[PDB]
């Protein structure tokens, strides 16, 4: 109900830096919220929310909870 | 006397001197200026009473 | 370990204020009854004042009466002051009419039947020899204060301007404890509820309000339960 | 304003070109100029204000009076000593004691002389004395009771506050107070006084009429509701009885923030200095409701703005009814001339004057033709320019006033037409409102309580403003507690006769022995009540209910709790100080911005608070985000949400339509400045890692 | 040691607490520059400002080269000047003397890169600290393979 | 829908001065009446903010990238330490450290009803201060739970025990007040009991020791239930300022008197000539400076503890000894125009009253004072700028270096006999940094290489006997490019190592520009000779960056020799000759 | 005139003892009188039981050490005052407790009379070492509220009775808090958290339902004055 209820030593702890983390959560919410305005065009590069949905909050939040939850990882390009 | 509404004074010396007026920094400069009915009585009232004042109007 | 039932003894000082015992309470338990009972009285008590008035001559608030020696938003601020009564669910409109010279008192209303004005030495305005005052006050029944932005309903009527009324007969309420004389280690309080209100209505009967107001309240608490 | 004296202007000292000598007091100010009140701004002491009794020479320069002593017996004989006279006698003061006859009562008395050194000099040595000692301050500065208790720099900002306090629906005087207001809004013009002595014949809301002695007939009007120039109302009530006699000089009707011809800028509030859950922390206001249902602090506000027909190229736009594209219900409060109705609520965007643009450009797209061919539109081609009230704005109009160039009256040229609608609003206070005292205490107001919540007294009185008493030792006014003690006693008078005690002599032969409860008292500003006549009257008030006076010897009184109940473990200091409603009000201040008008020679978002503009991000901005390195939030303040022309369009496009906000640009004003640097013949260009550009 | 324990004795003072390496950033940002003399083999001019890491760089190519190095002295200069001789022409421009910047400028011909935070703030680009940088904003995100295979 | 839209959307506060790097803090918005943007006591400090028509703007972050900076490096809960000295900021000081004060002060002055009673828990001890038979701070036994942390004193002796126990989880029984046990309940569980007088400096060290040792989200609630129990008890904890409460000292009359005899006497003395008038002036001042340090120390052996003004000024609240010096007692020497000292004091209290010249002396000082510090203030942020300018562009952009030197930096100093005294200002110079090496006395490792230096480190090295330490500062850091994470040290805005990539230049020209408005110094007598005196204040600092030379020029031999002084009338002269 | 939304009472259970009662939006200014007023006749209005007096075999008044048990007689008498009774009588009866030997004592070894039962057999209340020779005759007294160690001239008819501290209350602490809500645009709605702690031999529900009635009780009174009119529901 808030933004710190993810705790964020957590993903502190889960990434091991604060701006890759930022930068990341920020990539992944871009992600989830284009998703959202496909439109029905089933894109297949675009993954929708992991975790359980409100119908109407911002997709930040769905990011955060997502790599809270610690099933996400990625790699440098 | 009855002017002012009642006020309880805690004033325990007198005042010789009331308050002059508080619009004579600009009434009176601007009625030096003008030569006016209010400046010559005034340039003669002191005149009568000794003390300084100009006699030319501005 | 002794029970005793609390009773509430009802003495008169004054004709509209009145303090009220309550004898064997519980130690550190009188204030906070008190408390709740001064609360409610001051704040949830229902009454009725005038809401919105129209004066003949007059579109708005900020002009004046050609007539009366102060102006419109001084006469809004007399009407406030005016204490009244009214049975009535729906507004009641009561009327105010005075000519020639003299001094318009609450008194000069002209209230309809099931609303009357408590407070009739209440001055309202003065009239010169050329004074008009037609005035047709709006009385309605509720609680606690309302603003004037919150009585607003209509825009058609031009002459129609919404006051704020304090709905509330209560001016103040104060209570206080003491020590029984009964001798136990318990040392039980009797508590004295002052309580003085306008000349609408008695305090017993704003008490008798209070008290269902709170009894309800408890009552709602204590049912789900069990 | 009309006794400030400025050091600014033309043939005088500018502020870059001020300095540190010029700003201080001098030792020769003593009488002729105040060294309290002055702006605190960048002009600090660059404008002062003139002394109270402060005259002027034939030459120019400022005067001040001395009463004239010849061998230590001090006559009745006055002389006006200039900043050059004061140097070759030694001046006295007018504290100092004298006995039955018009010698001193003591030898050893304390002066000043030459250079203001203040060494003192025993026995018949001085030549002048002082008039009286509220010489050194000016009229704003003396109106502040216990002034000799505050310091300076609050009592700077105390008098740098009443200029800005507005006047209430009924202003009701101090209670405590210098006996001077009186003399303070006589001498202002704006309170009606009697130019000829005689008697009422009637009296009005609109006019005085007096039958003067020798038999002429003179009305006074009086302004009703009129706008001063910062937008408070004017209005003048009348104090005179239908037959009352009147004389020359008297005061007729009171002005604004005036009772019965004595000054009145603010109320009286029941104080209670104590932390109150947190919501007077920081030098913060909690107030009651009570001043809100009883109509005590508000404030009448008429707001002017005004629109203008002229004829341009095109034609000449005309004031009218027949509003384009809009509800009739919007129009339904307009006259036939379009003007909108005397009393009429308005809100935002309501319409005041319909004005139509005789033409605008006509570049029809197919789409808006075809419609057009639909709906149908009406022939004349007009836009909807007319006048709308602004953005957070409520109240009746009260006034219209409308200009023709057909008539008599005289236009600008061009213009045709002019009409000028006045709205009032009663605003009262509210969250964010700013109120002060008059010590330089000040504070915007955080939490409106109930009556009920407040911490009442021992007989049921709520306290109507809750202050937080961290403030006085820090701050350093300890006058203002002075002031809530000599308020409570005003409040509830005092019977002193006969106590048999230095104190009580004092008030006895004074006259401040038997005074009825709600009197108003006078402190003068440096002649003021002392602390053993305030203790001693805290001792001896009139009982009010049960023969029980309330406030303890000590100051305090024992203060109960609303929302506990319970009452609070220690006496809590209660007493009635005189506050202020400042004009930096909360109803104007809130300002915000989406998408608003955007400057002209570049491309970043103008500013103003008229002109719904953006608040402005200065250095200090981007470097604090620097720092914190939050490059992304810094870079799109700098350019998606201003001075990127298709950035801004694009990005309120994405967020309308729901996707994601699209990648920045270049701000337009490096491309201005591109284009200045390549004017100043330098080859400026933009070269990327592959080539130019 | 000296600058900063006089900054830290003024500061120290009034009560008022600032960490040592806060001064001390400053004052390796103000000895940075230094001054040479006797510069006949290593082909530049003598008596000037001039960087230390170019200084040593030359030193290096010139002792490569075979001839004898150049002489140098560190120059401890003031913020206002350390802030005008700088690299970066469009920080120097922003700040006071803008017009003896730009002719200088516009004279050497000089093209500044756009390592800094006063000419990116300038143009618009993001600022290369904190998130700003090559290394973060190179990240590509995926969700795994139990994560898309849950739904 | 606004009310659906505005959650978990962070948006920008600020004010305008924005001196430092908190000026900037991300909150979440929630909808309130009024006209007026509602903001958290415990920040406004930070912002330098009182509510006193302070304006903040509110600017809202936009895109994804944006708002997630917000939420993740500007959040307000993310923001306890101060990055100029690591000193928590967060926890302000005007009305809640009053509260736990006197929540947790000790029974002086105040009757303690119900003195030396066992308590079974902290229930019963609120239902007997409810029933009103014991007094807030009272000295009781009252027992604890299981799971209750002891204090750090009280773990050795613990309750006396036949068997072997341990009191670590175990229950048991402490002499403390019951102010402090609520007080405990404040702060979580795990923390230890605090068993002391709290005030400001404590809370301070207890925020520190909170965020030092506690998850952010953990310390942000153990504060907001800090401030919600100090506005409870700051209500009910007896402060006012009613005008009995101030009091003046009752022997300032015959001190006052004595001294004005004896100052008459010197008058008379002045009067026949035997002295000089600067001679008298000079002597005069010293007098009354002697003067008004005597009344002041009467004044602090008048006051009890019971008083409110005390109680807020002792606290570390609000408030410092020289205001409560010049309202209780005398306002002590005052300066004239142009920087000297008038011979007659101001022997009047803000509370008696001051005469009519002694106030119009009082403006003289008043009027100065406010002049210098508008120029205070724009000379400051003139700096600010200019450290800005040549500070930035340094960012940390290696994760470590390959070096290993370092700077010297003493630990222990001013060691007395038989004893040894670590440095008075290690917290501000060595703390917070990183060894360049490790440490060996006996052959073995104290503290390893590569670690921060907190209280207990240094401590533990102090105690072993060393006199110096290596740190790896910034000074001695060598790179390919910028500066590294390692030779910078933890940064002190997070408590951890500094994250490649923060710019600490910006941060460190505004955490020297920050105080610069907080210096307030100037000259305040030259003794009658210009020159003598050395720049004082911003003036002195802003020559020290600028690298010029100071007003007063103190020469250095080039080398060691023999120096001897040539007097020449005209103008004076020396010479050193050096040896070899 | 009538209320816009009718309150209702919700019991959301964390422990078995441990309760806390969310009050649905009341009408402003309703928070903080349900909520002080609901607390003080919660602590102090429901009926119980508790130990008022304690005797001590072979021990003195002034000598606060007892023999064959390892601790001081103030932890005894803590251990004693936090033993939870219930009784019947509505007079003062005598509990009699007894062991002889080393080892644990428990409530579960005291012998209950007729008409007082113990809750809690599992708290301890001595340690024993060597000879047991431990006697005492704690009294039982029915109560209500909390009334701290009263003495009566008891001490001189026996020398080994001490008074004791009693928690007549079957609750042990009410915190409670009030949060603002916002209901059909309104903000200044009061909700009202009441968080109630019970020894475990009374349930919180029924200690409430019991402080609700005391409540409707007592403001009976003020309502029996006069028949008046109040909108509700
Ligand atoms: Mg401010
Ligand atoms: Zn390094």
């Amino acid at each position: 109900e808030g933004i710190i209820n993810p705790p964020i030593d957590e993903l502190l702890e889960a990434t091991d830096s604060k701006y890759s983390l930022v930068i990341y959560a920020a990539k992944r919410a871009r992600q989830i919220n284009a998703y959202y305005s496909q439109l029905g065009e089933g894109l297949l590069e675009y993954v929708g929310p992991l975790v359980d949905t409100h119908v109407h909050e911002k997709p930040l939040s769905i990011a955060l909870r997502e790599i809270n939850a610690g099933l996400l990882t990625s790699e440098a390009i | 006397a009855s002017t002012a509404p009642l006020r309880i004074s805690f004033a325990k010396i007198k005042e010789p001197l009331e308050v002059p007026n508080l619009l004579a920094l600009q009434t009176e400069s601007f009625d030096w200026l003008l030569g006016n009915d209010a400046w010559k009585a005034r340039v003669e009232s002191a005149l009568e009473s000794g003390q300084d004042v100009p006699t030319k109007s501005g | 370990l002794i029970a005793q039932r609390p009773s509430l003894t009802e003495e008169v000082v004054d004709e509209f204020r009145s303090r009220f015992v309550i004898e064997p309470l519980e130690p550190g338990f009188g204030y906070t009854l008190g408390n709740s009972l001064r609360r409610t009285l001051l704040s949830s008590i229902p009454g009725a004042a005038v809401t919105s008035i129209r004066i003949d001559g007059v579109l708005h608030e900020f002009t004046t009466v050609p007539g009366v020696k102060e102006d419109v938003t001084d006469l809004i601020l007399n009407i406030k002051q005016l204490v009244v009564s009214s049975e009535h669910d729906e507004p009641v409109v009561m009327y105010l009419r005075k000519q020639g010279p003299g001094l318009v008192t609450a008194a000069d209303i002209a209230p309809p039947a099931g609303v009357e004005v408590h407070n009739p030495d209440l001055v309202l305005a003065t009239l010169n020899g050329k004074g008009k005052l037609e005035m047709e006050l709006t009385v309605e029944r509720g609680r606690g204060y309302v603003s004037a932005v919150q009585n607003k309903q209509v825009g058609q009527e031009i002459g129609r301007i919404p006051v704020d009324s304090i709905y509330s007969p209560v001016l103040k309420v104060t209570y206080k404890v003491e020590a029984t004389r009964v001798e136990q280690r318990t040392d039980f309080d009797k508590l004295i509820v002052d309580v003085e209100t306008k000349q609408a209505m008695r305090p017993r009967d704003a008490m008798a309000s209070a008290g269902k107001t709170l009894v309800e309240l408890f009552g709602l608490a204590r049912e789900l339960n069990i | 304003h009309k006794r400030r004296l400025n050091a600014l202007g033309p043939g005088g000292l500018s502020r870059e070109r001020a300095g540190f000598e010029v700003r201080d007091v001098h030792p020769s100010h003593y009488g002729r100029m105040c060294p309290i009140e002055t702006p605190e701004g960048p002009n600090i002491g660059l404008i002062g204000s003139l002394a109270s009794y402060g005259r002027i020479n034939p030459f120019g320069f400022i005067e001040t009076p001395y009463r004239k002593v010849v061998e230590g017996q001090v006559t009745d004989d006055v002389d006006y000593l200039t900043a050059d006279e004061e140097d070759r006698f030694v001046i006295a003061q007018a504290n100092a004691a004298l006995g039955d006859d018009m010698r001193f009562a003591e030898a050893r008395v304390l002066v000043r002389r030459r250079g203001g050194e203040v060494d003192y000099v025993p026995g018949d040595d001085v030549d002048y004395m002082d008039v009286s000692p509220r010489q050194m301050v000016s009229v704003a500065t003396a109106m502040i009771p216990f002034l000799e208790h505050d310091d300076a720099n609050r009592a700077l900002m105390g008098a740098n506050m009443m200029r800005q306090a507005v006047p209430l629906i009924k202003s009701e005087s101090p209670l405590v107070g210098t006996g001077m207001e009186y003399r303070s809004a006589a001498d202002a013009g704006d309170v009606v006084k009697a130019e000829k002595a005689g008697v009422v014949q009637e009296v009005s809301a609109d006019y005085i009429t007096t039958t003067n002695d020798d038999g002429t007939y003179i009305t006074y009007r009086l302004a009703k509701f009129s706008r001063s120039n910062q937008g408070t109302s004017v209005n003048q009530k009348v104090i005179v009885a239908e037959g009352d006699r009147i004389i020359e000089g008297q005061v007729l009707a009171d002005g604004p923030a005036t009772e019965n011809g004595e000054m009145a800028l603010g109320k009286n509030l029941l104080v209670a200095f104590m932390p109150w859950e947190g919501h007077n922390y920081e030098d913060a206001i909690i107030l009651s409701q009570r001043l809100v249902q009883d109509d005590v602090l508000s404030s009448i506000h008429i707001e002017e703005h005004e629109v203008d027909a002229r004829d341009t190229k095109l034609g000449p736009e005309e004031i009218t009814r027949d509003i384009p594209n809009v509800s009739e219900e919007v129009l339904a409060d307009l006259d036939e001339r379009g003007i909108i109705r005397i009393g009429a609520e308005v809100v935002a965007g309501d319409i005041l004057v319909g004005k139509v643009t005789p033409k605008g450009e006509t570049e029809l797209t197919p789409e808006e033709r075809l419609l057009r061919a639909i709906f149908g539109e009406k022939a004349r081609e007009v836009r909807d320019t007319s006048l709308k009230v602004p953005h957070g704005e409520i109240g009746k109009v009260i006034g219209v006033r409308v200009f023709d160039r057909e008539e008599g009256d005289e236009l600008p040229p061009g213009v045709n037409q002019l009409v000028r609608v006045y709205v009032a609003q009663k605003r009262k206070i509210t969250d964010g409102d700013k109120l002060a005292g008059r010590h330089g205490n000040k504070g915007v107001i955080s939490k409106i309580n109930p009556i009920e919540d407040m911490p009442f007294l021992e007989d049921g009185t709520p306290v109507d403003i809750i202050l937080n008493p961290l403030a006085v030792p820090s701050r350093m006014n300890p006058g203002q507690v002075l002031e809530i003690h000599l308020g409570w006693l005003a409040s509830r008078g005092w019977d002193v006769s006969g106590l048999a005690e230095e104190w009580a002599q004092r008030l006895q032969v004074i006259g401040a022995d038997k005074v009825e409860p709600g009197t108003n008292v006078a402190t003068p500003v440096f002649d003021g009540a002392r602390e053993d006549e305030l203790a001693g009257l805290l001792q001896h008030t009139i009982p009010n209910r049960d023969g029980e006076r309330m406030v303890l010897p000590s100051g305090k009184a024992r203060l109960f709790d609303g929302r506990s109940g319970e009452p609070f473990p220690e006496p809590i200091s209660v007493g009635y100080m005189y506050i202020l409603k400042l004009h930096h009000l909360v109803d104007d201040k809130l300002h915000a911005r989406s998408t608003g008008p955007y400057s002209m020679i570049t491309q970043q978002p103008l500013g103003g608070k008229a002109q719904f503009g953006g608040q402005r991000f200065g250095e200090m901005e981007v470097w604090a985000l620097e720092a914190y390195g939050a490059a992304y939030a810094l870079q799109e303040l700098l350019t998606i949400k201003s001075d990127d022309v298709t950035g801004r369009v694009k990005v309120y496009e994405a967020i309308v339509k729901g996707e994601n906000i699209p990648e920045p640009g270049i701000p337009e004003s490096f491309k201005v400045l591109i284009k200045e640097m390549q004017s100043l013949c330098l080859n400026v260009e933009v070269l990327s890692s592959d080539g130019m550009s | 040691v000296h600058l900063v324990g006089e900054v830290q004795k003024v500061y120290n003072s009034q009560g008022v607490s600032i960490h040592d390496k806060h001064i001390e950033i400053i004052i390796r940002q103000m000895l940075r520059r230094v001054t040479i003399i006797e510069s006949g083999d290593a082909e530049l001019l003598p008596g000037e400002l001039v960087e230390r890491t170019k200084f040593e760089t030359e030193n290096r190519r010139v002792v490569q080269e075979g001839g004898h190095p150049a002489s140098g002295r560190p120059q401890l200069m003031g913020i206002t000047k350390a802030s005008l001789a700088t690299e970066s022409w469009l920080s120097a421009a922003s700040f006071q003397e803008t017009t003896r910047v730009l002719t200088d400028a516009a004279i050497n011909a000089k093209s500044d890169s756009l390592i800094g935070l006063k000419e990116n703030v300038i143009i618009g680009k993001l600022i290369p600290a904190g998130t700003g940088l090559s290394r973060y904003r190179n990240i590509r995100v995926e969700p795994t393979e139990e994560a898309k295979a849950a739904m | 829908v606004l009310e659906e839209v505005i959650a978990e959307h962070p948006v920008l506060l600020n004010r305008a001065p924005t001196l430092h790097r908190l000026g900037i803090q991300a909150f979440e918005p929630q909808l309130v009446e009024g006209k007026a943007i509602q903001i958290h006591p415990l920040v406004c400090t930070a912002f330098n903010a009182d509510f006193d028509g302070d304006q903040m703007a509110v600017h809202l972050p936009l895109s994804a990238e944006a708002q997630a900076e917000a939420r993740i490096l500007m959040l307000s809960s993310n923001n306890i330490l101060k990055p100029a000295d690591g000193r928590p900021v967060t926890m302000p000081t005007q009305d809640m450290v009053l509260g736990l004060f006197f929540l947790t002060t000790d029974s002086e002055g105040r009757s303690p009803k119900g003195e030396g009673r066992a308590f079974g828990s902290s229930a019963e001890a609120i239902m007997a201060f409810d029933a009103g038979d014991l007094t807030l701070q009272a000295k009781i036994d009252i027992r604890f739970p299981v799971g209750t942390i002891p204090p750090r004193g009280f773990e050795p002796p613990a309750r006396e025990e036949g068997e072997p126990e341990w009191q670590q989880g175990d229950t048991f029984t402490l002499k403390t007040t019951l102010g402090r046990a609520l007080f405990n309940e404040l702060l979580p569980e795990d923390y230890p009991f605090v068993d002391y007088e709290v005030g400001k400096k404590q809370l301070s060290e207890i925020v520190n020791d909170l965020a030092e040792r506690y998850p952010k989200v953990i310390v942000a609630a153990t504060l907001d239930n800090l401030k919600a129990a100090g506005f409870f008890w700051a209500t009910r904890s007896g402060v006012t300022v009613a005008i009995s409460d101030i009091v003046v000292p009752d022997a300032k009359k015959e001190i006052v008197k004595g001294y004005e005899g004896q100052d008459e006497k010197v008058q008379k003395q002045y009067e026949r000539g035997l002295i000089t008038k600067e001679e008298r002036t000079q002597e005069l001042i010293a007098i009354w400076t002697k003067a008004t340090n005597e009344v002041a120390e009467a004044m602090n052996d008048n006051f009890p503890k019971t008083n409110p003004v005390s109680m807020m000024v002792n606290s570390g609240a609000r408030g410092n000894m020289m205001q409560m010096r010049q309202i209780a007692g005398m306002r002590g020497l005052v300066s004239n125009a142009k920087n000297e000292t008038i011979p007659r004091p101001i022997k009047a209290s803000f509370r008696e009253g001051l005469s009519v010249l002694e106030y119009f002396i009082s403006t003289h000082g008043a009027r100065k004072g406010l002049a210098d510090t508008a120029l205070r203030t724009a000379d400051s942020g003139y700096l600010t700028r200019r450290l800005v300018d040549v500070s930035q562009d340094v960012i940390i952009r290696e994760e470590d270096c390959g070096t290993e030197r370092g700077l010297k930096l003493p630990i222990a100093t001013r060691d007395a006999d038989g004893t040894l005294r670590k440095a008075e200002d290690v917290e501000t110079s060595v703390y917070a940094r990183m060894l360049a090496e490790d440490v060996v006395i006996d052959g073995k490792v104290i503290a390893p290489a590569n670690v921060d230096l907190g209280d207990v480190l240094i401590d533990a090295l102090v105690a072993h006997g060393v006199e110096e330490v290596k740190t790896r500062s910034i000074l001695t850091c060598e790179s390919q490019v910028g500066t590294c994470a390692m030779c910078y040290g933890r940064s002190l805005a997070t408590g951890k190592l500094v994250d490649i990539g923060e710019a600490v230049g910006i941060i460190a020209a505004q955490s020297i520009g920050e105080p610069g408005t907080q210096l307030t110094m100037r000259t305040f007598h030259t003794g009658g000779v210009a020159g003598d005196d050395i720049t004082q204040g911003l003036p002195r600092v802003v020559e020290l960056f600028e690298a010029r030379t100071p007003k007063g020029v103190a020469p250095i031999s080039e080398a060691s020799g023999r120096v001897r002084i040539e007097e020449t009338e005209k103008t004076k002269k020396i010479v050193v000759t050096p040896d070899d």
